[PDB]
């Protein structure tokens, strides 16, 4: 589980 | 005999990100629960930034570890409360971040 998020 | 020169190893900041329409400019990794970006550290990590962002003109740096926006503390926070937080900050988002010389 890696999350990566552009906000 | 060259003295080391006084050096900054940690800084702690507040910045204010301005967003008039659109994104942040930044993404996030990490969170309880995932993978960590840094080591061990399970805390929130601003992964890239910007050029022409807000968050760029507002002095965030990649690697800054993001430890408060408008004042909900995000530590031990999952990846997707860290997440909600920053989407549903409104036109200002003054994060706190931890700051590490390379």
């Amino acid at each position: 589980l890696q999350s990566e998020t552009s906000v | 005999l060259l003295i080391e020169p006084a050096r900054i190893e940690e800084e702690e900041l507040t910045l204010t990100i301005l967003r008039q329409t659109g994104g942040l400019g930044i993404s996030i990794a990490g969170g309880k629960g995932s993978t960590p970006y840094k080591g061990d550290d399970e805390g929130i990590f601003i992964s890239r930034v910007s050029e022409e962002g807000p968050a760029a003109r507002a002095g965030v740096r990649v690697g800054d570890k993001l430890l408060e926006v408008n004042g909900v503390a995000l530590q031990g926070a999952e990846h997707h409360e860290a997440v909600e937080a920053l989407r549903g900050a409104g036109t200002a988002v003054q994060m706190r971040v931890w700051r590490e010389r390379m």
